[PDB]
């Protein structure tokens, strides 16, 4: 499901992140050798962590927000979020006619736009495959005409099967709440819910 | 008192900051016994050359404490390798490889101002020995944390020659054990399992299985299948009580259900021991003349002082 | 104190830690089934 | 016992042979202590554990506990003594040891030393030859009288098998009816001395009648070779076959576990029949290492027909000293064929070690991230094995099986390390040799692994085949067997795997020890 | 938990603490060498 | 460390925690009075 | 001595020792055999040379005896057991006349 925000529900401008913390969580078997060399082995999967802080929420906005959150807690599905700082539409066009040749594993990826896309995805922008819900981060870009060579920080979780389509816009993190067990909201005498915050965490 | 060179007795007394390195030399676990490869390692930050051997660094992480009491016990030591080398991991986790009797020697080296090894041991004019024994055990501990830093530790286990305290090394009076018989294709052929290569054509214990039954014909109804205990008194310690200790002591054991009574004892000094029959047969035309062979003791003995035919020695008191 | 409950929740570790100091010498705790 | 002691030697006056000679050598014993504890005879005046009734599965030799002894009135030298052999409905008595010499002599060597009938070697003659007079290789008949005269006196047996509805022996009832018993008249008792109430239900026994005379002046110690209690063998289709005793270990354990008369009363409801049936066939796998012709004492090792296969991988002829605890008896029945009673998932599940071509594939990424490897090669890895067993080829004495391995000693730099073993429930020499070889092979894989898996993969039980695949090591579908499994209520399963190999379950070729049997033709006076 | 490693690093103390409660009565752990 | 003193002040708990893992199987510590 | 080879190597070595003292030591590399002895030039340790910790423990009970009784297989007899028993008047003048016997074999 979709986390409410001013893009989906413009009538509630109180929704919307006062501050978002996009943390990098890659567990590693780090070992500090006696000779000064540091050896680290990556085994556990990496996952983005999102910490959302909300401004002063009025009672109706908080009613909508916690209604959506409680529906999340009820039906048990995943909770998608859209970070707005990465919503710079730097790539126009429709990506259905873009083919990613099969048999690709690792950070590097090669995709052929077939002369369809307009706009260059600069480093630091997000990237997501059509099938898998993992969200990557472009670290370097290099194109030779139509073919694009993109390097992603997390290695491709699944090897491309030749049908996965690039998603350069409207990327949603498939996250799970981490504050659900004890989630309280305080109501002031001024009439606003203060200090509403979420500690999300990408699942899979 | 392990004597130390007087030259080292001055350095160990004047200098306060001592730079010490432990030089490890373990034998590689190999599938077969052919050859003898050694991995040389050190705990120091730089490689250390000792007797022309380069003890490479960057693998060993920690070493345990060697403790020795005045009661006989296995001397256990535990040194840990990094476990992320991925070249030491495969040696430990390799399939079809055994390290049952692979040794390890650890030296305690002190570094000088110029970076050399301060001589300590008088006989070698080099560093002391911290531990030398056998590799009995091992393991790796992977700990992958879903958020944070994981660790992996490969720990090698070490001990002295007495690691297997439940080990009975003895020459049981039997042909199959004496010559190390093993089926090779379709026959029981002697192998290298014998304690000596010259034991492969020794048929001394060939008729030991039927000796007791044949001998029993010429004995009393009692003592038909019996033998005196080789050791009567064994030692009263805190592991026993007076009643239990003096009740456990036995005089004679039945040979039809006591396979521990057919082991060959070893005697130092003048002691009385029973004889285990290994052959018994009569003459053809004189059936009342019976030859019976008793195996007394083990190894090159000085000789037999006296023989007790029954309970009366041939040489009277 | 409340240490009894805890130890009762980690008994096997105690058994192993005991049997690890008896194996220093030739003693072991698997010699109680006879008696 | 006191009445019987009058007609015995000064020695063996109050004595009885131990029901179980060898019981099992494990890490709870040492060689010296284990082989010193084994006893041959026990005094009946201060050992109340010697008056318990044993239960026998398969062909085994057991002593007889007297329960009655009295002479005739006008013929005081004719004494009736009743010995209770074994428990439950037994197939029958194979042979009777009047003293230390069986009525059916071993072979040609034992025939020329005394008056005997038939041969136990090759021919496999049984006691029923005494009544039939022909070559018979099947057990006695319930309530039939047998006459045995070796030239020193007449002996009559009247074998009785166990049955739920035994009737009182007619011979003793007839003697007691006419006031024929000597102490019956001494104490003034009437026909109630022995009546129809003396049913002796669910207990096999024999009423051996002695004619003490100029030659047999003493009553010798009586022992017998029973064929064992009949067990229920469950078939896959659904039919139930309980007509003969079975050498399969699982059926013997199932009989011991579902009996409220002796042992624990575990109802057949608390048992998955299909799993037990499938696991029995694992112990029923035919071994091809040796030949059926190589065992001349075929009748007295549990087999019934030399023509048939009778080459199961594990065959057990067991004696259960009922004076032991139920827990220890079950623990002793197991460890003779592997086995692990499991109470997980509700029922009682019997699992034995086996190799599978379709194990469950666990990758390390499916675990919880923890992993503990531990290989204790010291104290657990051996290069040679030495075992012992009670072999009916000898006069039920102990035979040692010893062999080395040149490959395992080429490895380990020629170190001498011997595995010491002792089989209590195995009597076939070739089966014991195969089991010792299996244990020696299994000792070379001493390396265990522990990790946790999520709620999925629920259903893992001990002795299950699992293929581990951890790419960081050189492991791709490594064979493991479950050793410890722990289920939590929050859906986490803790496992401890044990490394095995394929070679553990292949059988190496062996030779025949048929010519190395040592019958005890001693303990009797040779004729002129 | 991680208590097993610790106990494995202090085994002798466990042995002594055990033998100190068995000496209350006449039992002691030095009676295992016989078996 | 200073763990020895503590364990020496809680010996009976150690004994019980040990005997609770031996009772899993048929072993128990009350079988030492014989020896 | 008679060494019943059916025993374990560990127990056989442990039995050979404790007959003359002895302590097999694997420290400093080699196997060293040390027996109890008195020396006129021992190594002098002052407490200021230590790390500051010190534990004194004297278990006079269960370890202090006033008389000894031993047994042995003596060839003077027909290899039977002979008992050696003697008391000490000084050790019983101490300890307030308590009767405590050391049992040995």
């Amino acid at each position: 499901m979709r986390l409410p925000d001013p893009y989906t529900n413009p009538e509630y401008p109180g929704l919307g992140f006062e501050s978002v913390n996009l943390v990098d969580n890659d567990p590693m078997i780090r070992d500090e050798l006696p000779n000064g060399k540091v050896k680290e082995v990556k085994i556990s999967a990496q996952y983005w962590g999102i910490n959302i802080s909300y401004p002063e929420l009025f009672p109706d906005e908080y009613a909508f927000l916690d209604s959506r959150l409680l529906e999340y807690k009820r039906t048990g599905d995943y909770l998608d979020v859209l970070l707005p700082q990465y919503e710079a539409f730097r790539v126009r066009g429709d990506t259905k006619s873009v083919t990613i040749p099969a048999g690709q594993k690792g950070s590097q990826i090669i995709l052929n736009t077939n002369g369809t896309l307009t706009g260059q995805p600069k480093a630091g922008d997000l990237f997501k495959l059509s099938t898998h819900p993992k969200v990557y981060k472009i670290t370097n870009f290099s194109s030779s005409g139509n073919v694009w060579n993109i390097s992603l920080y997390p290695d491709l979780f699944i090897t491309t099967t030749g049908s996965e389509k690039p998603v350069f816009n409207g990327i949603l993190f498939r996250t799970k709440l981490m504050n659900g067990d004890s989630f309280g909201s305080t109501l002031n005498n001024n009439g606003t819910y203060s200090g509403i915050s979420l500690s999300l965490r990408e699942s899979l | 008192m392990k004597k130390i060179l007087d030259s080292a007795k001055n350095y160990l007394n004047t200098h306060d900051k001592l730079k010490t390195a432990c030089l490890i030399a373990l034998e590689l676990p190999s599938s077969s016994g052919s050859a003898a490869t050694y991995i040389y390692l050190t705990d120091y930050f730089r490689d250390v050359t000792y007797n022309g051997i380069l003890y490479r660094s960057g693998k060993v992480k920690s070493i345990s404490s060697h403790k020795q009491n005045r009661q006989l016990s296995i001397g256990s030591l535990s040194f840990t390798i990094t476990g992320t080398a991925e070249d030491e991991v495969l040696k430990l986790v390799q399939n079809g490889v055994s390290f049952l009797d692979r040794g390890i020697t650890i030296h305690q080296a002190i570094i000088n101002e110029e970076g050399n090894i301060l001589p300590v041991d008088p006989d070698t004019d080099g560093p002391l020995l911290f531990f030398r024994g056998r590799i009995t055990g091992g393991g790796i501990k992977d700990n992958v944390n879903t958020s944070g830093i994981g660790t992996s530790v490969i720990t090698w286990n070490c001990s002295n020659q007495f690691y297997d305290f439940d080990r009975v090394n003895g020459r049981y009076t039997d042909d199959a054990s004496h010559r190390g018989l093993e089926v090779v294709n379709g026959t029981l052929q002697p192998s290298n399992g014998a304690k000596r290569p010259e034991y492969q054509e020794d048929y001394g214990f060939f008729h030991s299985n039927k000796s007791t039954t044949i001998l029993a014909k010429y004995q009393v109804k009692e003592e038909r299948y019996k033998l005196q205990s080789k050791k009567k008194l064994f030692g009263l310690s805190r592991s026993y009580s007076l009643k239990k200790y003096y009740e456990t002591v036995t005089k004679e054991v039945d040979l039809d259900f006591n396979l521990a009574a057919k082991f060959i004892p070893v005697v130092y000094g003048v002691q009385k021991i029973p004889g285990i029959p290994i052959f018994a047969d009569t003459e053809l035309n004189n059936p009342n003349i019976v030859y019976v062979v008793y195996a007394f003791a083990e190894g090159e003995i000085d000789g037999f002082l006296d023989f007790y035919i029954g309970d009366s020695p041939m040489i009277c008191f | 104190a409340s240490f009894r409950d805890f130890a009762s929740n980690n008994s096997t570790a105690f058994r192993d830690a005991v049997e690890l100091a008896l194996n220093e010498n030739g003693t072991t705790l698997k010699s109680l089934g006879n008696s | 016992t006191t009445i019987l002691a009058k007609y015995q030697v000064k020695e063996e006056r109050y004595k009885l042979q131990s029901k179980k000679k060898l019981f099992g050598l494990s890490r709870s014993y040492s060689l010296k202590k284990y082989y010193e504890t084994v006893t041959k005879e026990v005094d009946l005046d201060f050992n109340l554990a010697a008056k318990f009734i044993p239960v026998v599965y398969g062909v085994q030799k057991i002593p007889g506990i007297p329960i009655f002894a009295d002479t005739e009135l006008n013929n005081p030298n004719i004494v009736y003594v009743v010995y209770a052999f074994a428990e439950g409905e037994i197939d029958g008595f194979l042979d009777f040891y009047i003293g230390d010499s069986p009525m059916i002599c071993f072979d040609e060597t034992d025939s020329d030393t005394r008056t005997c009938f038939g041969r136990k070697k090759i021919v496999g003659d049984t006691m029923h030859r005494l009544a039939a007079g022909t070559s018979t290789s099947q057990p006695s008949v319930h309530g039939q009288e047998y006459k045995y005269n070796d030239g020193n006196g007449d002996i009559r047996i009247w074998t009785f098998h166990g049955k739920p509805d035994q009737t009182a022996a007619q011979v003793l009832v007839d003697i007691a009816k006419k006031k024929g018993f000597y102490l019956q008249n001494q104490n003034g008792n009437g026909p109630e001395y022995w009546d129809s109430r003396y049913k002796l239900l669910d207990t096999a026994y024999a009423i051996v009648r002695f004619t003490i005379n100029e030659n047999r002046t003493e009553i010798p110690e009586i022992s017998a070779e029973v064929q064992g209690k009949k067990v229920k063998v469950y078939n896959s289709d659904g039919t139930i076959k309980a007509d003969k005793t079975s050498l399969n270990g699982i059926w013997q354990l199932m009989d011991y576990l579902t009996s409220d008369r002796y042992g624990a009363d575990i109802t057949l409801d608390q048992f998955p029949l299909q799993k037990v049936i499938s696991e029995a066939k694992i112990l029923d796998i035919i071994d091809e290492s040796y030949q059926t012709s190589w065992q001349p004492y075929w009748r007295y090792v549990g087999w019934n027909d030399p023509l048939s296969e009778n080459r199961q991988i594990v065959q057990l002829n067991t004696i259960l000293d009922t004076s032991e605890s139920v827990f220890k008896n079950v623990q002793g029945i197991l460890e003779s064929f592997g086995g692990a009673i499991n109470n997980l998932s509700g029922e009682y599940r019997i699992t034995v070690e086996k190799y599978s071509t379709n194990p469950l594939r666990i990758n390390f990424l499916d675990t919880y991230g923890d992993l503990d490897l531990s290989d204790t090669t010291g104290r657990n890895k051996f290069n040679s094995v030495q075992a012992s067993l009670v072999d009916p080829a000898l006069s039920w004495k102990t035979n040692s099986i010893t062999f080395y391995n040149s490959k395992f000693k080429e490895q380990d730099k020629g170190l001498d390390k011997k595995l010491q073993l002792s089989f209590a429930n195995i009597t076939n020499y070739y089966t014991a040799r195969s089991y010792a070889d299996r244990e020696l092979k299994k000792s070379r894989y001493s390396r265990t692994l522990s990790f946790s898996v999520p709620y999925k993969f629920i259903g893992i039980e001990p002795n299950d085949p699992i293929a581990f695949t951890y790419e960081r090591y050189g492991w791709k579908d490594k064979f493991f067997l479950v050793d410890e499994v722990e289920n939590t209520r929050d859906g986490k399963i803790n496992l401890v795997l044990q490394e095995y190999g394929e070679d553990v379950f292949i059988n190496s070729e062996q030779v025949d020890n048929s010519g190395n049997d040592i019958p005890d033709i001693s303990n009797n006076v040779l004729p002129p």
